[PDB]
């Protein structure tokens, strides 16, 4: 973070995929170097698209998992259901990839057989092996990165089916025990969103979720099948 | 600061030809080099970034190459709408430096100027100053020598030349040559002549009027 | 989607100073990588200096001490101030965005996009003055075939620029409006000529409309053939 570009012109972490291309004039790439200069005046409109959890219908019955893959949009909303993580090629990734255990961890670039590689993802065969199963058995709940053209991509889970289907159904990818008493994070968490109003704080949150510069940072406590987790969440309360 | 040298300064090329513009950097700048195109009367727009990457919307005819100190810009097959001045610019230092620029022009068949001379208007003669305008319409190439004679005396110092950019359709130029004398001197002499020498003229063409006749 | 809008043109006497503003809006930063470059008439590009989003300035070798670049994030306006103006600083001053826009091979690259519309700054002793518009009347000495040439002499004005239309805009084809030439007097001058059907001389009226906003001058000069 000290000097994002080292003395030799290159990005300071060479295990980071750095294939960025700001061809749509969104200025997401300048925000990479000046992230506290983010212009927040569009946030009230972008965040108005997300509905609070109390707007959602009560769930019931036993909980199953999400294999539908419906045309969902807007990963910046907490209720976004993602698809399960797989391997993604470095050619489409711009910046560090963080996965959430719920605690944040970075997945450097590797070759297809998992050996580490160190060329900022310029090889067309470099990948980021993000395949996830939910811990304690697995590794992490979900991941979040930025693609070349500047869109927040995210994966993980799969999310949960809490009962009902249609207009106002909540496919829970976080702790939704408000709507289903078994919809805990460990059962249903699929990434950084710890509650409908908290996401995990990590060094690039403000770049991947810039309309959360707003949020207050709370020390929170997560229990994942025994192993106690003490991590920082950025929550929207006021 | 890093000195960028461009080569050449001016270039005339036929349509469909291939044009090679060199930029040489003072020191190693790796590939931190952009190419701007500038049409006259408008701001420059980038066409190639990072030595060799074609900006969006730019025809594949343009192409950049080179790393370190020697950089070239290549237009494979020149087109009528590629007329402009082209600038290279290093982005290796925070203090940005430009090249001297390469203006490119459409070569075409030699064309001869039509020469017209206008005596000064009666209104301007009333003001005390007299301007004689000699006009060369629609010629190529640009090089043209205009020489005013007044009562067979060769003028010097009292005339100013102005030339248009290439014409969009026919690629020709037009020039004006304005000779400026005081009313007292203009009313003194009789024969105002404008002698034009141009490659497309077999002889130097001379346009002449006698003061006071219409 | 960001837009840079520079201030209007400026006329300054030698020795004084000018402050060109460049306001950015409609983007994803509150302050931008703002860079400055000028270009004298007919001349090449000259880089002057830039300022980072966190307001760190860099300047070129030949302008330091003379140029100062400031910012104001409330209006997202960048300012460029050049002092000890000389005749040779007559130029069009551009501001542009020099932000990062491509990263590859572990390196990231900046270039100028978008650009502002420009600011003309003239540095002379002259004082604002409107043009004298004289006809260049058609004659036998300007016919050549079925055509005939006529025009307007636009003389002794300052500063730039002038616009010149014909028949209020109804005549646009076959027009050559020559680039202005700075006269020794310090006043500019150009000529605007048009070619027309010679069989229209005497029945079709030709008027050139010369406008010079710096002096609130609008001239309509009738161009009629020499009749004697
Ligand atoms: C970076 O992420 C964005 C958003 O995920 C990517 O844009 C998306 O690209 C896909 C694949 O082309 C688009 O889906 C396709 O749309 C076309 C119609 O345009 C349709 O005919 C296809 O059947 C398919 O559904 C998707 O619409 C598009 N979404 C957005 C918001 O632009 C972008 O491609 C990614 N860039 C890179 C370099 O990976
Ligand atoms: C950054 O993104 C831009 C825009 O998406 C990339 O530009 C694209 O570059 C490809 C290179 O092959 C162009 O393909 C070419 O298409 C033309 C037809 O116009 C064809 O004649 C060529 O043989 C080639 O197939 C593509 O047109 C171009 N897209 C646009 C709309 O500009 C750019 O490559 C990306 N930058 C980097 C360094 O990856
Ligand atoms: C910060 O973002 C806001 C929201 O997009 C921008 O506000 C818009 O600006 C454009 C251009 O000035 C106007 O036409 C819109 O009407 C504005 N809309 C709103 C929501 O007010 C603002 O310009 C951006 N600011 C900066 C510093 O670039
Ligand atoms: C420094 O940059 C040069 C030029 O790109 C490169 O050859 C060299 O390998 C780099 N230094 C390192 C990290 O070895
Ligand atoms: C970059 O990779 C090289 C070679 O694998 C390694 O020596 C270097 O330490 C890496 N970058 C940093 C700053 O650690
Ligand atoms: C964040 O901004 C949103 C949209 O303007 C608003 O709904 C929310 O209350 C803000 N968060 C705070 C101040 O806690
Ligand atoms: C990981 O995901 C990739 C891409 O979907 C897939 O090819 C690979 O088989 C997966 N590996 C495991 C062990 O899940
Ligand atoms: C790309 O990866 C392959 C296989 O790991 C390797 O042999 C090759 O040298 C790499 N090339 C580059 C450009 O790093
Ligand atoms: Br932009
Ligand atoms: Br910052
Ligand atoms: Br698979
Ligand atoms: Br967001
Ligand atoms: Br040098
Ligand atoms: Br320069
Ligand atoms: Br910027």
């Amino acid at each position: 973070r000290v000097q994002l570009i080292n003395t030799n012109g290159s990005w300071h972490i060479n295990r980071t995929a750095l294939n960025c291309n700001d061809s749509l004039h969104t200025g997401f790439l300048a925000a990479l170097f000046y992230t506290h200069k983010f212009n927040a005046s569009g946030c009230p409109e972008r965040m108005a698209h997300c509905r609070p959890i109390d707007e959602f219908a009560q769930g019931w019955g036993p909980i199953t998992y999400a294999e539908g893959h419906g045309s969902d949009q807007r990963p910046y909303c907490w209720h976004y259901a993602p698809r399960q993580c797989g391997t993604i090629p470095a050619s489409q990734v711009c910046g560090p990839v963080y996965c959430f255990t719920p605690s944040p961890v970075v997945v450097g670039t590797t070759d297809r057989f998992g050996a580490p590689t160190y060329t900022w993802g310029e090889n067309e065969t470099d990948v980021l092996i993000l395949n996830n199963t939910r811990p304690p058995q697995g590794n992490w709940f979900g991941c979040t990165w930025m693609n070349s053209t500047g869109f927040t991509k995210t994966c993980g889970g799969p999310p949960c089916n809490i009962g009902g289907v249609g207009n106002n159904t909540l496919t829970c990818p976080t702790d939704c025990f408000r709507k289903h008493p078994e919809a805990t994070y460990t059962k249903c968490g699929s990434g950084p969103w710890l509650t409908p109003r908290c996401l995990v704080d990590y060094p690039y949150r403000l770049w991947h979720y810039p309309c959360t510069v707003n949020f207050t940072i709370f020390k929170v406590r997560m229990y994942v099948g025994g192993v106690e987790h003490r991590l920082n969440a950025a929550c929207n309360i006021g | 600061d890093i000195q960028m040298t461009q080569s050449p300064s001016s270039l005339s090329a036929s349509v469909g030809d291939r044009v090679t513009i060199t930029c040489r950097a003072g020191q190693n700048i790796n590939n931190y080099l952009n190419w701007y195109q500038q049409k006259p009367g408008k701001a420059p727009k980038v066409l190639i970034y990072a030595a060799s990457n074609l900006q969006s919307g730019v025809p594949s005819r343009f192409s950049g190459s080179g790393s370190g100190t020697d950089f070239t810009l290549t237009i494979s097959s020149l087109q009528p709408e590629d007329f402009a001045t082209y600038y290279c610019q290093q982005s290796h230092s925070t203090v940005r430096t430009f090249g001297q620029g390469t203006k490119v022009e459409i070569k075409r068949t030699v064309a001869a100027p039509s020469v017209f001379i206008f005596p000064p208007s009666d209104e301007q003669l009333k003001s005390g100053t007299a301007s004689v305008v000699c006009l060369l319409n629609n010629f190529y190439p640009r090089e043209a020598k205009v020489q005013w004679k007044v009562d067979n005396a060769l003028q010097s110092g009292n005339s100013q030349e102005s030339v248009t950019e290439q014409d969009s359709k026919d690629s020709t130029y037009s020039l004006s040559s304005t000779l400026t004398l005081s009313k007292a001197d203009y009313e003194k002499h009789k024969v105002y002549a404008c002698e034009v020498t141009h490659q497309g003229l077999s002889s130097p063409v001379t346009k002449s009027f006698n003061r006071g006749e219409c | 989607q960001v837009q840079l809008v520079q201030s209007g043109a400026e006329v300054k006497k030698p020795g004084s100073s000018v402050k060109v503003s460049c306001k950015a809006s409609g983007g994803t930063l509150n302050s931008y990588e703002i860079t400055w470059v000028r270009q004298a008439p007919g001349q090449g590009l000259e880089w002057m200096g830039g300022i980072t989003p966190i307001f760190e300035t860099t300047y070129a070798q030949k302008f330091q001490g003379r140029v100062t670049i400031t910012a104001d994030e409330s209006t997202s306006t960048t300012y460029m101030e050049l002092s000890s103006l000389r005749p040779e600083d007559t130029a069009v001053y551009y501001c542009a965005r020099d932000g990062v826009r491509y990263c590859g091979g572990g390196r990231c690259y900046n270039w100028f996009d978008p650009w502002g519309q420009g600011t003309l700054v003239t540095v002379s002793s002259a004082s604002t003055k409107g043009p004298s518009v004289f006809p260049l009347a058609p004659s036998s000495k300007s016919t050549s075939g079925g055509t005939a040439a006529l025009g307007c002499l636009v003389k002794d004005y300052f500063p730039e620029p002038v616009t010149v239309s014909w028949n209020s805009g109804a005549l646009t084809s076959g027009v050559h409006t020559f680039p202005a030439v700075l006269q020794s007097s310090g006043l500019y001058s150009l000529s605007s000529v048009v070619t027309v059907p010679s069989s229209s001389l005497g029945t079709q009226t030709y008027i050139c409309n010369v406008n010079h906003k710096p002096s609130n001058t609008k001239v309509d000069k009738r161009v009629e053939p020499k009749s004697c």
